């Protein structure tokens, strides 16, 4: 026997409803072996939110209950049909869904294995991985990037100290997505052999806790007093006679201090060959 | 059928792709007879449509464009957006412009009513006389390439003088601007002319 | 140029290939607008009139316009919008139609 | 008779909740001899915050007063689901209890 679920508030077949839902809650019906599509998360929510009791010892679909759960289905439907969100994240589904109650963990582990690398002992086919993100929009970067970092932290914990491999992460424009329990990777990263390089132009928009776990500091020109105050507040090794120089440094010129330098030094950095592809957009070529 | 409607409405206002035929080089859009309760919605909708079509065109099918906005603090922020999760108009347009050759010019007399994210995407600043203090404070918070000795003299600038800094200038300058010939007209009437009849 | 006070037309006199457009409706019915040929220098008193069709707001635009905030307005509105290409009108009333008349 | 309690705001045997709650508050029924698990504080908080009075000499599970108590149950559930917090603090219960309030 089958039964249909409807997004809307159709009165059809509202007699035998509560029995099916109560059977579903008690884990009595049959299960599937395929991942359903992402839009299937609105029908179930609406049905669990609009079911009510009947005066004739039956069932009814209250319109006073649908009101309490309407914004959720609204935002789910509005997210499930966005062009720029469906070009990065997969919503079709259509895979395998095995038994045992551990079907979330396999999917969680596979993606981390693909992105950040395998564990000690097995075989990995690359030594430098470049992840390009020029198509992803500014509205969706924090959510997805924070999610990937939290995904990495959990598998790091489960792998233990004995199956980990030392890796280096270079994080760019770090003040967009690195902003209680959303900073486990940074704080609990030294124990699992993972070092980070953070690059930003607005140090004042990072949490003061993260900025205090750095051992070595390289600083280029910096003008706004809001950034100088944060650097002064969070530092632990150095002087204040070398902070007075940061406001007037030329291009390609830095000030370095930390554990790896006996006494603080002002450096003229060398030029990389070949450098990054960055080139400034030109308007006067096509207008001629 | 939904696609072609806005697909041609965008082309009527902002132009056609690379390689097609365009009649004009300058397009002036006049909005004198329009209420103030309706401007935010219509203008926001137009800008969102432009952003979407610009994304769909791609790099090979885009033309360098310059867009001039007057009194942007009236319509760039949404009054029905007291929660941070309802402003998705200017950021997409700015990013798509930085990527696909669409630069913006923002003119306003009340920078404190403008979103702080809007004003941190600009690379050059031109500033005439500002009198209210909370307007100086909103500019001291978002600039990157200035100094404190150039923000002191803004309050006393005569008429026609500015202060310019940014990536196009080697060091900040105080400048006397030339006069446009012919200039724009005036948008206000004079009572003594009418009462003289 | 998004002009709001209608003052920038005078500034471009003498430059070729300029277009000036006014939003709304003509105050007088018997008002005919004059056009200009390609390559000529722009002169004033050459304008146009235009209106925005409602079709160019889109499904999301209209939903954001109407703003349903009640029990069963959203599904009805979505069903109505999804079935707008199967409706016929003759000057006084809306009617459906099969293929057999 | 017994009475099953739910952490939700559904409609099942909710017209006699007030009598059971008042009876429990007055200490006029049984007592147990084991330690309940840690998560059980969620259902209790939901039920105390979710009870009301019906028009026709009954009780109602009014969701208006539930939103006034939602964050507490959310924090209680969320703390018992993390795998870090549950590898230090053992919260399974199952111990012995002594009368007298000690």
């Amino acid at each position: 026997e089958t039964f249909l679920l409807y997004d809307d508030c159709r009165d059809t077949n509202q007699s035998k409803l509560a029995e099916w839902l109560d059977l579903l809650r008690r884990r009595r019906l049959k299960r599937t072996n395929v991942w359903p599509p992402f839009k299937s998360l609105a029908t179930l929510v609406a049905e669990f939110g609009c079911v009510a009791a009947d005066r004739s010892n039956g069932s009814k679909r209250d319109a006073f209950g649908f009101s309490n759960v309407l914004p959720l289905v609204k935002i789910i439907q509005q997210l499930a049909e966005d062009i720029r969100f469906k070009s990065i994240v997969n919503l079709n589904g259509g895979g395998e869904l095995a038994d045992g109650g551990t079907h979330w963990d396999k999917a969680m582990s596979d993606e981390v294995d693909y992105f950040f690398g395998k564990e000690k002992g097995q075989e990995n086919d690359w030594n430098v991985h470049i992840v390009n993100m020029k198509n992803l929009a500014q509205d969706h970067a924090p959510m997805l990037l924070s999610a990937l970092l939290e995904m990495f932290a959990e598998i790091l914990f489960r792998r233990g100290q004995e199956r980990s491999y030392p890796t280096v992460l270079l994080l760019e424009e770090a003040h967009h997505y690195l902003r209680k329990a959303y900073e486990r990777l940074a704080k609990e990263g030294r124990k699992f052999k993972c070092s980070l390089i953070v690059s930003t132009q607005r140090p004042s928009e990072l949490s003061p806790t993260v900025l205090a776990m750095c051992s070595n500091w390289f600083s280029l020109r910096l003008t706004n007093e809001r950034d100088l105050q944060a650097l002064r507040y969070a530092m632990e090794s150095g002087n204040e006679q070398i902070l007075k120089q940061i406001s007037g440094l030329p291009r390609g010129d830095a000030v370095a201090f930390g554990s790896a330098f006996n006494l603080p030094v002002r450096i003229s950095i060398n030029q990389a060959r070949p450098g990054p592809k960055s080139s400034d957009a030109v308007f006067s070529e096509e207008w001629a | 059928h939904w696609d072609k409607a806005m697909s041609d409405e965008v082309d009527y206002f902002f132009g056609k792709e690379k390689g097609q035929e365009n009649d004009w080089n300058v397009h002036i859009v006049n909005m004198k007879n329009l209420a103030q309760d309706h401007a935010p919605m219509l203008l926001s909708a137009l800008l969102e449509m432009f952003a979407e079509i610009l994304f769909r065109r791609g790099q090979e099918r885009s033309y360098p464009t310059v867009l001039l906005l007057e009194e942007a603090h009236h319509y760039l922020r949404d009054p029905y957006a007291e929660i941070d999760s309802q402003i998705k108009a200017y950021e997409r347009l700015a990013k798509e412009g930085r990527k696909f050759k669409c630069s913006l010019i923002v003119s306003t007399q009340r920078p404190s009513e403008l979103s702080p994210t809007v004003l941190a995407m600009c690379s050059n600043w031109f500033s005439l006389r500002l009198t209210n203090e909370r307007d100086l404070q909103a500019l001291r918070y978002a600039m990157e390439s200035g100094n404190e000795q150039i923000l002191k003299q803004i309050s006393g600038l005569p008429r026609g003088d500015a202060v310019a800094f940014g990536s196009a200038f080697n060091l900040p300058v105080r400048i006397s601007i030339n006069q446009a010939r012919p200039g724009p007209k005036s948008s206000d009437a004079v009572f003594s002319e009418e009462w003289a009849n | 140029i998004f002009d709001i006070n209608g003052e920038y037309a005078q500034a471009f006199t003498g430059i070729p290939n300029v277009k000036h457009t006014i939003l709304g409706e003509s105050p007088n019915v018997d008002s005919l607008e004059k056009k200009q040929q390609k390559g000529e220098l722009y002169s004033e008193e050459y304008y146009c009139y235009k209106k925005i069709p409602y079709q160019a707001l889109g499904f999301a635009g209209l939903i954001k316009l109407l703003r349903p905030s009640d029990k069963t307005q959203l599904p009805a509105l979505r069903n109505a919008l999804s079935a707008i290409n199967r409706t016929h009108f003759k000057s006084r009333n809306i009617y459906l139609e099969k293929d057999d008349g």
